[PDB]
C-alpha cells in the first residue's frame, strides 16, 4: 500500500468496493438502549438457516454485525473477542466500548501501512452498553472509527442511511424502533423484491444483550 | 480454611467460610471464595490468596469465550480439565491453591483439583485446613437421598463444627446453590442466619 | 494477493478454478445421521485401488471430503486431525464440530492476506456428530464456512446441487438417503458416461462412523 | 511503618507515618508513604522503600494513561486489580511491599494488597509492622456511623497509639481525606497538630 | 522511498497531499498560555456530535491537533501518550515538549527511510507548558519540526497563515486570541458557507489544559 | 568511608574522606569520592569502589546527554529518579552502593539513595562506616540558620569526629559547596587545613 | 542502491542533489580555534526564531552544522550524541573527534549498500577541539570524510568556498575570522538580497564552545 | 547478482569501473622488503593535507593502499584491522598475511552471491613481513587474490603495470626501488601534468613498518 | 606472588617476581608477570595465570587497534577506564585477578585495579601475596625525589623483603623502567644481579 500522487490508498479504496458488495445491516439507539439489524438473504433451502447468524457477541453487553469479506470478518470478530477478555482479565470488567473498537481499529489500520498484507475488506458496526451508556460504532478498512446515533453498512448502506438521516427520531420506544429499522431495509430493496425475515438483537440498560426469536421477528415483518 | 462441596440428585451446594488470614493475623473478617464462573458451574478456592484470584480470573475469561465460539456452556468436566492442564503446566513454579468445580450438565458433577493437576471427581469434597473436620461431619451424616433443604443444612453443620476446632476458619457462611431450574444461585445471609439459629448452632 | 478495482481478490478466484476441475463428491444430513459419499474416478487398473480413500476420518465422529489439488488437500486433512487432538487433550473431547472448522478456514484465510504464500486450492466437505447433532459444513479457498442440509463439491456441483435441490427430502432413512445420493451423482456425468463404485461413508447418532464395504455399494449402484 | 485507611458513609481516609529506616537506624524522620495517584485516588506504602516507590510511578502512569484514553476516572476495582496481576506476575521474584488503595467510584473502597498479588476489600486496614496496634483502638472504637471529623480523630488515635509501641513508626502525621466533593485532599499540618493538643495525645 | 533525480521524495510529497485534504485546524500563542482551535465539519446529523473529538490530550499540559489520514493520527497520538508517560516514569516529570514532539517525529522519519511501510498522512500541531513556558509545535510527514507563534494544519492552512501573518499580535488576552482565531477560520471558507461552532481548548501557565463548553465557544462565534 | 551533605538557606554543602580499603589494609590513601556530574550537582559514593566508579561515568554521560538535548540542567529530583530506576532495576544483581545527590534548581535539595533504589529527601544526610558519628554531630550542633562558612565548619567538624572512631575512615578532606551564584566550587586544600587549625581539630 | 555500468551510484548521486537544496553553512579553522556559521534563512514572522538554531552541539567541545533534508540530520546528530557518550563512558574521555566522524559516516555508507533502505540526504561539518588540536571535518552522503582548513556546505557551498579560496587566510583573529566569514556568505547571495544576522558559533584551545549573542553577531553583519 | 548468459556478473564488472576512476598507487618487492607508494592528487588549499593519508596500517608488519569508492574502502580497512587483531589474541601472533587478505577477500565476495547488497567498489594492495618474507597481495571487488613482485591499482594501473613489466629488476637497494616507483607513477601522468610528493611507505625484514616524511619523498621527486 | 609499581618524577618503574605455582607446589621457577602492553605503558599480573593471561592478550589488541586508529597513544587513565569496565562488566562471574597499571602520558601514573573492576591512581603500589612486606618497606623508604637509580634500588629490596617472608614469593627480579626518551625499556638480569649484590642482599 503506497500513496498516490493525489495522497489517496488505492489498495483501501479496493477494499472499499469489496465491503459495498456485502449484504446491508443498520443499527440504531434507542430509549435506553441500542439496535443491530441484519437483513439476512435468504438463498436454496439446502442451507441450515438455523445455523447463520449475522449478529455475533463480543460479550454479553457487546455486538457486532460485519458486511464485506466474510473470510476477513470472521477474523476481526474473533480478534475483538480475545480483546474484550484480555481487558477484562487485566481490569476486572469492560468499562468503555469505543477502547474495544479502537484495539480493532488499530489491527485493521496496520495492515494499510506495512507491506506484504493486504487490508482487510470488512466493514463493522459495533453495538453496546457500557460505564457511560448505549453506545453504536462503525469501523471501515481504513481503520476509521465514527460514533452514531444510526448507522448502516453493505449494499444498502446509502439507501438505509438516506432514510433514517429523515425519518429517525431519537429516545423511541423500543418498538417503535425495530418497526423504523424494518421500514428502513425495505426502502433498499431492489424493485420487485421482499424483505425476508431479518435477524434482530437489542439490548437495553442494565440487561444482557438479547436475540429476537424467529417469530418475534415476524410480527414487525 | 474451610469449603465444602455436595452433590444431591439434582443439585449441588456449595459453601465456604469468609475469614481470610494475611501476616499471621485475621485481617479480613469478609472476603470471598465461592465464586460464579459459568450459567451452572461455581468454584471455590483454597491456598494462596493471589494464586487463587488470578485463577478465577482466568477461568471466567476462559469459560466465557467457550460459550461464545460455541454456543454452548462448557461440561464440567472440561472446565476440569482445563484446570487440570493450567496447573500442571507450571508444577515446577506452582500454583498454591486446591480448588473445588462444582455445576451441572446432564449431571451434578464435583471435583476436587490439587496443585498438581490432579482431578478426580466425586460425590462430596472439601478443601482447607478445616477440611477433616467437614469430613467427619459428611462421612457420618451425608445421604444419597436428601433434599436441597436437607443437603443445606448439612453443609451448615459440617462448616459450623470446622469453625470450631480449625482457627484458621471463621466468618459468615456462604452458600450457594446450582439447578438447571434456577441455575447459579447465592442464598441470601438471612436465609443462612435462620437456618443456622433452627439447627442451635 | 491485493485487491482489484472491483473489490476483487483474483489469486482466490483462480484457486477456485482450481477447485472445479477436481472429482464430484457429496454430503447430506438424514435421520439422525450424516451421509458422505465421493465418485472415485476408476482409472487404469495398474493402481492399487484398494488402498485409494476419498472419504478421510479427523477422528471417530469427524469425517471429510476433498477436492482440488490433492497435494494441498492431504496438507488440510493432517492439519484437522492435529487440531482435533489438540482441543480433546485441552478439554478431554470435541464438543463443537464447527470450531475444527474454522480452525482450518482459518489456517486457508492467512493465505489470502499474507503475500509470499498461494491459497490452497482445496474445497472440503466436513461431517459428523457432536454435542449437538449431525453436522455438515463446507469450507473454500478463500476460508468462507457454510452449514448445509445438503451440498456438493467439484466438477460436477452445480449439477449434483441441482438435482438435490429438487429431489432432497429431510428425515430421510439411511438408505433412502444413500439412494438419492446415487441418483444425484448420475445425473452430474458426461453423456455416455456411467457412475462406478462410488465411496460410501456414514454415520449415526450414537455410533462412530462407518465406512461402506465393496458389495454394500453395488447393491445401490 | 503504619499506614491506617478507613471508609465512612461517603468518605476514605487515610494517614500514615513519616519515619523511614534505613541501615538499621532512622536515617530520615520526614519520608512519604501516602501518595495521590488518581483525582479520587490514594495509595499507601510499606514494606522496602524502593520497589514501593517504583510501583507508584507506575500505577501513577497507568491510571493517567487509562483516564485519558477511555475518558473516565478508572473504578477503585479496578485499580486494585491492576496491582494484584502486576505483583503477581512476579511472585517468584517478588516486590516486598504492602499496598493500601482507597478511594471513591459511586461508594468508597479500601483494598489491602500483598506482596502476592492477594485483594481484598474492607471497610478498614492499616499495613506495617505498627498495624497490630492500629487495629486493636479501631477494633474498639471504629463505628461505621461516625462523621468526617471523628473519622480523622480515630485515624490521629490509632496511628499515634501505633507510634508508642511500634519502634519502626515515628514521625508527624499524615492524613488525607478523599470526598466525591472536594476530591483527594491533604490536610494541612496545622490542623493535624492542632486536633493531636485536643485529643491530649 | 528512494530519490528522485531532483533529491526529492514523492511518497513523502504524496504524503503531503493526503494532508491537505484534512480538517483546518489552528493554534496560536498568547499572554503567558497557547491557544488550540479546530474547525470540525459538521456532516448528517446521525453522528453523536458529543463523542468528536478533535482536540486530543496527550497529558494535563500538553494538547494536539490532526490534520490528514484519520487512522494514521489515531496511531500517532496514542504514540505520543505512550511516550510521554515513558517520560514521567523515568525522570519523575515532563520537562520539555519539544522533546515529545521529537521522539513523535523521529517515529514518522523511519517510515520514510525504510522500505516495507509508508509514511504517515498525517499533519500535528503540539501546544502546552513546559518548564521554558507555553510551546507550540508542527510536525509534517517527512518528520520536521518547526516551534510557532501561530500556526495551522489541513487544507484552510493557506488561509489561516496569511491572515494570521498580517493580524497576529503579541501577548493578547486570552478571549482576543480566541476572537482572532474565530475570523481566521471564517477567513478559510469556501463563499456562502459558514463556521459551524468549532472545538476550542487553551492552557495557561500554572493551569491544567482547558477545554471550553459548548456555550462558551458559541459567545465567539 | 564517611560521607556528608547538608543543606543551607540556598546552598549544598558535601563533603567527604579519602581513605579507600583494598585487601583489607589502607592501600589507597588518597582516593575520590566526591564528583561533579553537572553544573550544579554533585555526587558522593560509599560501598564497592567499582560498582560506584561504573555509577558515576552513566551519570556524566546521562546527565550531559539531557542538557544537550533539552537545552536545560536535569532537576536534583529527576537525577535521584533515574538512580532509582537504574538501581532497582537490578536489584536481584545489584550494585553495592550507598549514594548522596545534591545540587541547586530553584532550591537546594540532598537526596539518600540506597541500592534497592530507595530515594529519599532531608536536610543532611551521611553514608558510609563512619555515618552513625556524623549524625551524632550534626544532630546536636546542625542549624537550619547557619551561614555557608558555618556549614563548612560543621561539615569539618562532623567528618573529623568519624575519622577518630571508624577505622575505615581517613585522609585528607574534600569540600565541595554549591551555589547558584558559583556553582560547584571545590575547595583548595589551603582553605580546609586551615580550618582544621582554627577549630583546634 | 546499485552500480551504474559507469560505476556510479545514482541513489547517492541523487542523494546529493538534495542536499544542494538545503541552507548554507562554513566553518573555518583560525589561531587556536576553530568557527562555525549558518545562515539561517529569515521566513514570516509566526515563526519562534528564538528556537531556531542551525549549530548543534553534540558535546561541550565538538559542534556540528547540517544542510538537507531536515528530518535526517536530526537523527544523524542524535546518532553522533550518543556516540559521543559511549565513547566517554568507555574511555573516559574523547581524544580523537576524526573517530566521532567516521562513527558517523559508517553509519551513513552502509545505507548506500544495503537494500531496504535509502541514503540519507545530509551533508555534515564537525568541528572542535581535541588532544590534537582544533579540527574541522565534512561528511557526505556517500560517507566520504574530509579535514579541511576551512569549507562550506548547502547551496552556497560552491560560492562561499570559490570566495574563500581566494581570501582564506591561515592563523587569524577571532575576530577577523568571523569577519571574513560574513564577506564569503554574502558573496553567495542571490542579486538584491541581504544577510541576516547568522548563526554564530566558535570554540577556542582550552575553553568550551561559545554560541554568539544577538547582539554580537550584528556588530559583525 | 546473477549470471548473464555468458556467464558474467555484471554488478561485478561495473563495481571494477568504480575502482578504475580511483587514484593510483602502486607496491614493489625489494631486497629484504617492501614498498607502497600513492599518487595523492592534491586540490585546493583549503584541505589539511597533514590529516589525508593514503597507506594505511593494519598493524606494525602490514599496511595497504586502496583505490575505488573511498567510502568502502575505509569499511574493508577497518575490517581488516579487526580481523588482524583477533588473529593475535587467537594464535598471539600473526604468522602468514595471505590469510588475512583472504578473510577480507571473503568478507567481499559474499556480497557478489547474496541478493540486497552490493558488491564493494574498491580494489586493495597488501604489503608486510610475516613469517614466510616480504610479500604483496592484491584484492578486487570479486574477491580474486593474486601475490605479486609488483603492482599497482587505480585509474593509472594500466600504465604503471605496462612501465614496470618493462623496467622493474628485482632485488633492488630501497632507494633504487623507491626511485624506480616514481618514475613509473610519473609515465602515468596525462600529458602537460606533474607529479607531487607521494605518500610513501616502506618496511624492511625485522623491522616495523616506516613512513617516508615530506622532506625525504622530495628527495626522490 | 608480588608485584611493585612507583612513580618517580619522570619514570615509572615496575617490577615483579617470577615464581609461579600450580597444583600446591612451585612448578615453575620462572613465569612472567610484567608485560609491555603499549610503547609507553606496561602491566602487572597477579591472581589467576589463565584469567591473568587472557587479559593481558585482549589489552595488546585493545591498546594497538587504539593507536592504530587514533594516531596517538592511548592516555593511561583510559587504559585503566577500559579494564576497569571489562572487570566490572563479569563482575558476578569475574576474574580472580589484580593489577597494576603503569606508563607514561605528560605525566607518570601507576593505577591499581581490582577484580571488581575498581581503579585508584596512586603515587606506588603493590600486588599479590607479598605485597604487605613491600608496603612496609617503601612506606619507611620512599622519597619523592629519588632518583631513577635510587628507585630501583628501592623496588629491588621491597621485593627482595617480600622474598624472605611470602612463601608464594621467589626467582629472579624483573625490573622495567619507563621514560619518555627511552620508553619501556627491560632491565638485563646482569644490571639486576650486579644492584643485588651492591645491596648487601
Amino acid at each position: 500500500t503506497v500513496f498516490s500522487p493525489d495522497g489517496r490508498l488505492f489498495q483501501v479504496e479496493y477494499a472499499r468496493e469489496a465491503v459495498k458488495k456485502g449484504s446491508t445491516a443498520l443499527g440504531m439507539k434507542f430509549a435506553n438502549g441500542v439496535l443491530l439489524i441484519s437483513d439476512k438473504k435468504v438463498r436454496s433451502r439446502l442451507i441450515e438457516q438455523n445455523s447463520i447468524e449475522k449478529i455475533q457477541l463480543i460479550d454479553d453487553y457487546v455486538a457486532a454485525v460485519t458486511s464485506g469479506l466474510v473470510a476477513d470478518a470472521r477474523v476481526l470478530v474473533d480478534f475483538a473477542r480475545i480483546s474484550a477478555q484480555q481487558e477484562k482479565v487485566t481490569y476486572g470488567s469492560l468499562v468503555n466500548i469505543e477502547n474495544l473498537v479502537k484495539r480493532v481499529a488499530d489491527q485493521m489500520q496496520q495492515y494499510t501501512q506495512y507491506g506484504g498484507v493486504r487490508p482487510y475488506g470488512v466493514s463493522l458496526i459495533f453495538a453496546g452498553i457500557d460505564q457511560i451508556g448505549p453506545r453504536l460504532f462503525d469501523c471501515d478498512p481504513a481503520g476509521t472509527i465514527n460514533e452514531y446515533k444510526a448507522t448502516a453498512i453493505g449494499s444498502g448502506k446509502d439507501a438505509v442511511v438516506s432514510f433514517l438521516e429523515r425519518e429517525y427520531k431519537e429516545n423511541l420506544p423500543e418498538k417503535e424502533a425495530v418497526t423504523l429499522g424494518i421500514k428502513a431495509l425495505k426502502s433498499s430493496l431492489e424493485e420487485g423484491e421482499e424483505l425476508k425475515a431479518p435477524e434482530i438483537a437489542s439490548i437495553t440498560v442494565g440487561n444482557k444483550y438479547r436475540i429476537y426469536d424467529q417469530e418475534e421477528v415476524k410480527k414487525f415483518l | 480454611t474451610t469449603t465444602v462441596g455436595i452433590t444431591l440428585k439434582d443439585a449441588v451446594i456449595m459453601a465456604t467460610e469468609r475469614r481470610v488470614t494475611m501476616e499471621n493475623f485475621i485481617m479480613h473478617k469478609n472476603g470471598k471464595k465461592l465464586f460464579q464462573i459459568d450459567t451452572y458451574t461455581g468454584m471455590t478456592i483454597a491456598g494462596l490468596v493471589g494464586d487463587a484470584q488470578v485463577l478465577v480470573r482466568y477461568m471466567k475469561a476462559e469459560l466465557e469465550l467457550y460459550r461464545l465460539q460455541r454456543r454452548v456452556n462448557m461440561p464440567i468436566e472440561a472446565v476440569a480439565t482445563l484446570l487440570s492442564n493450567m496447573l500442571n503446566q507450571v508444577k515446577y513454579m506452582p500454583y498454591m491453591v486446591q480448588l473445588l468445580v462444582g455445576g451441572i450438565d446432564t449431571a451434578p458433577h464435583v471435583f476436587s483439583i490439587d496443585a498438581a493437576g490432579g482431578s478426580v471427581e466425586d460425590i462430596y469434597a472439601s478443601t482447607g485446613s478445616g477440611s477433616p473436620f467437614v469430613y467427619g461431619v459428611l462421612e457420618s451424616q451425608y445421604s444419597e437421598k436428601m433434599t436441597v433443604d436437607e443437603g443445606v443444612d448439612l453443609v451448615i453443620r459440617a462448616i459450623s463444627a470446622a469453625k470450631q476446632r480449625d482457627s484458621a476458619s471463621g466468618g459468615m457462611i456462604d452458600v450457594a446453590v446450582i439447578t438447571r431450574k434456577d441455575g447459579y444461585v447465592q442464598l441470601p445471609t438471612d436465609q443462612i442466619e435462620s437456618r443456622i439459629r433452627k439447627l442451635g448452632l
